[PDB]
């Protein structure tokens, strides 16, 4: 699923 | 109740993008979904609150896929109401989550005032404290607040702590200088006695004092206090004791897993007057005799010296660099060995590279202001090797100071017998010198030219057993030798330790050749200094090395000349005396170097010259205040024939020095070892190496070899110079030089 | 009355000494009377006292005699009463007699908070200052923010210059306390002066702000044990104590006290992991608000003067002295280096490498702001101090040319200047065919530095800046665009990026000319060899005077890799190599390219191999799925056997030490002078513009010599394909077409 | 004197 997929996380 | 971690502020930027930003870290969150939850996950609201915000906007299963996401990745905790939203930011941003913070806290604290600390000032702790959500029993953590690090009821506390398993917190708010733990965990961090160990030898002001004023516990200093300070030592303090409180509760949950410093065998030292935040380590004393076992040195001194090949890569195991980032947690003025390590190079200058170590028992301001002069010189080619010269010199002498746990044991030498060894073969006094001795102490330039008293073998002395690489067997000198600062009888001073012989490696092995080049580079001088010998200069071009012809180049340009002699003897070790003078005080400058290669020879020769000369030179004259001012201010070249080369001689090259080295190091030490025994010498070595230090030191012993003090007792220093052709006959003792080596 | 200075321990030993223990110093007294005396001096006495309590002892003249002697070296004060003991300690253990330390203290002092800080924090310093008695309301305003990046502070630091009030600045919320600076208007920086620095160390608070405006600062300063806030006001309240006295005390016995206060010092306390750091803050002469702004703008109109510059090996002065001079850059705070670190094992002794953290610009997107952050500088060298001043003067290179909005500028259009400016396609060289197919071919392009811009459109007045012909000896333009990093354009007018390709920093400009000059002659050399695949010979290390090449290649071995130097000397006939290494060993050949160029083969040499050491041993250790570098891809995928061109020409001879004639002197300006005559008889142009900043000193420039070409795939018409004929190496030029296919991964 | 002559103060 689309809106579910595209969750991305990283540190700066 | 659920929320973002406390210490992240979220910003929402509308497309995709969410930031999560904290004062020491920054994060991202991408995605239309997370703009939409995060708003509302502030710590108000509940996880089934959220729908009603959000229902039709975005199905629940959509949000349990992002909770668990958010949640199993690290950015989601769940509320705690005991906490504000500012406290909870501090334990989230040492990634504690709220609600075990919180349990962590409940735990009480017992606190226990020693000194002249005030009642008052205990309150102020339990005050700071309890503003922080902890409280104090009248446990977990025993707080101890004192005036000074050595009074001398810390002993009684720290053996009761020891035996009830206690783990108690140390600090010294009042004063300048606030100190700061450490946190004693007995069986894991060493115990006070480790720390007051170095304390006792970092103070050597305040500690002569007390023998002086006894010879008719400690001495509190702590004078200097704002109310400022108080407060900023105790708040500090209770800040520290609340991270110390966390981490034991977490680490009972699930060991590990919590990665955030606590002051464990850490201590903190912060100076008001000057403003400077440094961190101490306390290493645990394995032979501690409060938390250790005493016994290490005792037992080792009589095993047998255990050596194995050791791999090379100039002659050592490993680089400089690596020694320098091991060993430099010994550079501290509290927990340490070794004060500071500075570099007086001034970058200007490439060549030259000299660094000062800093560093001793007195009974009077006489022999009080003998001690603190003494500080170890670093010297070297290299910036870097010039460093670790520097810091091992000064854990050189450190291990081998007396502290009473050395190997020995109490008889006469009768009783011994083959295996002892007379002093009198080591000091190689004459007959003339101990009859005349106070006379000739009276009128002595420098105490290195100390004649001792005769050695009474009637009686009974402690004995240091000692490991005989020649015969492969433990033989026996007196103890007042093989260390510094071991205290005799005042009816029976045979001896002071010498820092001859004595030398610091990476590897046992490593220390004995140094050790032994030592007493090569000693000897060669005595021979050619006391019988006045005229010596060949050194071609330094004929080496390959390039440094040495850019280093007399410099000297020209500041006012100087410089020339090497050949002092190599019958043990055919290269040998060398570098030596310079001003040409416009004429301040002369004497450098020695010993080595199985030459080049190395001339380089400990050549750097010894910088470290001495070019630092004192900048300086006026009549200021000096050095030990070997005199012979710097007054005396010449003209006067000192032996010291400039015998033109009448061809100048030496490299090829006229064979190469007896090889590819390890245990292997030269069996080659100087042997060189020795040729010579009709023993080679005797006791290992100084300390547990708590690390850094191998030993003091290697060769009898009947030569120092370059004054000590005119039959043996090599007449009959070697005769046995090379040097001289046609011997000398005698009234005809060796009269000055005595001023280096 | 009478007292000995409150810090001392007295402790006599009868017969002759009496010690004076202190915290911090220890002092010790010879004399007789010195032990009959020093009992009487504790505070408990007057001088009328003393003499009847040993009347008949000692006489009343000696005593003066001693307590003269006493006060000419200051160990004799009288007691202030409105002090206590202890605080009279403090002030004594700093050199201050207590009467004065106590006129000290009664200059009042006024507190202004700002932004979030509580009006209940504010008391709570208030209370700190009283109890070590220092009233409130000028001698100081104190400032407590959260930020100090707050707008409020603008309008402070204008009243303070104008008012010439010197005020202090703090921040003890948050887990790091700041504490610091006291601007002193005319002796040190204002505000403004520190606030340029931080709005550049702080580059995802800048770039998420301005990111908002797709649709003035951020407070994060949220975590505060209520002791770390009363930690870090009680330790505010001590500093402010100790400037309004030394400000006292330096003038009433000047000279005397030296110690350390805040003034243009920031103080960084860090609860959370315990380190403490200093920060020097650096007054700038360009400082739009306290200094001069108009500075760069009148330089870069002036013509560059240079003098002669005889070396000590090529440099003026030798690295240690270089890092010395520059160290306080070192701040993340204050300064513009973030830190300097030596990621080298210290086993090795042969290969050194630095990590210095830069700040660089600002970004308007998440894609963006991580292409930032990114950039780090790196040092390389043969040895450990040449490394590090390697890294610390590239940080500074690349601050110094960012665009400040101070620099020498001027609008016009490219007919108003006449052949005095400079079109920037003879810089750029991209190709026609590039610039037609521009937003296909960036779309689907692998690499950030294949960035073709938008055409020059020479009807629109641009900004141009003055830059100084070396080889014509006037003044020239370049479109400002080209001469500094991220300079804003215009969307619809985006004709360049400014890039690092001629950048160089010095000890001097004449020594910075140089090294920039020598960047654009590898980059030359490389994009000739590079692109046109030519087939290179290998250099014979053995040859050249120095072991450490033969010493390097031996390391290489051991660790599972080959070394060699292929010679890209091109037209201009300065010494240049490609250092090339590969692994012998596992999936991954990692093929990696060290480049360099000087007049001194050696030096040059040396240069590609140190850079060949700093990308290496660092990645090799780090497995593949760990590898994040740009060269990433390059380093997993390619192998030896895919370009040729990269092992040298079995069919040439080696070059030796014997064939790379002198041309270097004892001069670096003759050095200068020279490149600027090779680039002219190839038919070039030598440009400078010097970026050098006054409150950096560092002397930094951007060289260009117009038509020189560059790693980056640029393919318009020029030396990439007319040299390797004009040398021989090709019999007829490529077209664009067979230009190499891969880009240049370093 | 010799009282006055020995008096002497030093850091160390
Ligand atoms: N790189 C090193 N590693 C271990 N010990 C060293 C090193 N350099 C010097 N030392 C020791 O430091 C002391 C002084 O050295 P030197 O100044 O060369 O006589 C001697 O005990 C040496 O063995
Ligand atoms: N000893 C030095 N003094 C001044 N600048 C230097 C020194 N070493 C390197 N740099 C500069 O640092 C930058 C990077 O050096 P490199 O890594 O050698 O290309 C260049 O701008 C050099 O000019
Ligand atoms: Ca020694
Ligand atoms: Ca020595
Ligand atoms: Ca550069
Ligand atoms: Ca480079
Ligand atoms: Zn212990
Ligand atoms: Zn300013």
């Amino acid at each position: 699923s689309s809106q579910l997929a595209e969750l991305s996380e990283e540190a700066l | 109740l659920l929320q973002i971690q406390p210490h992240f502020h979220v910003e929402v930027i509308e497309p995709k993008q969410v930031y999560l930003l904290g004062e020491q870290a920054n994060h991202a969150l991408t995605g239309q979904l997370y703009c939409q939850i995060l708003p509302l996950l502030n710590g108000q609201y509940t996880l089934e609150q959220i729908v009603e915000k959000l229902d039709g906007e975005v199905p629940p299963e959509y949000i349990d896929y992002v909770l668990e996401r958010l949640a199993e990745k690290g950015y989601l905790t769940e509320a705690a109401p005991e906490l504000s939203s500012e406290v909870a930011a501090f334990w989230s941003e040492l990634g504690i989550a709220p609600p075990v913070a919180a349990e962590a806290l409940r735990q009480p604290v017992t606190l226990t005032p020693v000194g002249n600390i005030s009642e008052v000032t205990v309150a102020a702790l339990t005050t700071a404290l309890r503003d922080i959500g902890i409280s104090v029993q009248t446990t977990a953590l025993n707080v101890v607040l004192t005036d000074d690090y050595l009074q001398p009821e810390l002993a009684k506390i720290n053996k009761q702590a020891l035996e009830s398993q206690q783990t108690w917190l140390l600090v010294k708010p009042v004063g300048s200088v606030l100190w700061l733990g450490p946190v004693f965990v007995p069986g894991k961090t060493g115990c006070w006695d480790c720390l007051a160990h170095r304390l006792r030898g970092n103070r050597e002001v305040e500690a002569s004092v007390l023998r002086q004023k006894q010879a008719q516990g400690c001495l509190p200093t702590a004078r200097a206090t704002l109310p400022s300070t108080l407060q900023t030592g105790l708040q500090f303090a209770a800040t520290e004791i609340a991270k110390w409180i966390v981490k034991y509760h977490v680490n009972a949950t699930a060991p590990g897993t919590v990665f955030f410093p606590t002051l464990d065998g850490k201590i903190i030292t912060l100076n008001h007057s000057i403003l400077d935040l440094k961190s101490h380590i306390l290493i645990k004393r394995s032979q501690c005799p409060t938390c250790g076992d005493p016994k290490i040195l005792q037992h080792r001194g009589f095993e047998p010296l255990k050596l194995e090949s050791r791999p090379k890569q100039g002659h050592r195991g490993t680089t400089p660099e690596q020694t320098v980032q091991k060993y430099q947690h010994l550079i501290s003025p509290v927990t340490g060995v070794v004060t500071e390590l500075v570099r007086i190079t001034d970058p200007a200058n490439p060549l030259v590279h000299t660094y000062r170590a800093g560093h001793g028992s007195a009974t009077s301001l006489r022999g009080l202001r003998n001690t603190l002069k003494h500080k170890s010189s670093g010297k070297g080619k290299t910036d870097s090797q010039s460093k670790a010269s520097g810091l091992c010199e000064a854990v050189e002498r450190y291990s081998g100071i007396f502290q009473g746990d050395e190997p020995r044991k109490r008889a006469t030498l009768a009783e011994l017998g083959d295996l002892a060894i007379h002093p009198e073969q080591c000091l190689c006094f004459s007959d003339g010198q101990y009859a005349n001795r106070e006379t000739l102490n009276e009128q002595a330039t420098v105490a290195h030219d100390w004649i001792p008293q005769r050695f009474d073998a009637s009686q009974a002395i402690e004995w240091t057993p000692v490991w005989s690489l020649t015969e492969q067997t433990h033989k026996y000198l007196p103890t007042a030798l093989c260390y510094y600062h071991y205290p005799l009888p005042p009816e029976h001073r045979f001896a002071r330790g010498d820092s001859n012989g004595n030398a610091a490696g990476n590897t046992l092995e490593e220390a004995i050749l140094q050790g032994f080049m030592e007493l090569v580079e000693r000897d060669g001088v005595a021979l050619w200094w006391y019988n006045r010998l005229r010596r060949p200069a050194v071609d330094l071009g004929s080496f390959n090395e390039p440094y040495f012809v850019q280093l007399q180049q410099f000297y020209r340009e500041n006012d100087r000349d410089l020339w090497v002699l050949d002092l190599t003897a019958d043990l055919g070790i290269p040998a060398f005396a570098g030596v310079s003078n001003r040409k416009t005080s004429e301040r002369l400058i004497l450098g020695f170097g010993a080595h199985l290669d030459p080049t190395i020879a001339i380089l400990r020769a050549v750097t010894e010259v910088n470290q001495i000369g070019l630092e004192l030179d900048k300086v006026p004259d009549e200021n000096l205040k050095s030990d070997a001012t005199d012979w710097l201010i007054t005396e010449k070249l003209a006067d000192h024939p032996y010291l400039l080369p015998d033109t009448t001689q061809p100048l030496k090259t490299a090829q006229d020095y064979p190469k007896r080295w090889s590819d390890d190091i245990y292997t030269d030490v069996m080659t100087c070892v042997n060189i020795a025994q040729q010579a009709g010498l023993e080679t005797l070595v006791i290992d100084q190496t300390r547990p708590d230090i690390g850094l191998n030191v030993v003091k290697v012993t060769v009898p009947g070899m030569r120092h370059f003090w004054s000590r005119f007792g039959e043996g090599r220093l007449y009959d070697v110079p005769v046995k090379l052709g040097w001289l046609d006959e011997p000398l005698t003792e009234a005809q060796m030089n009269p000055t005595p080596m001023p280096f």
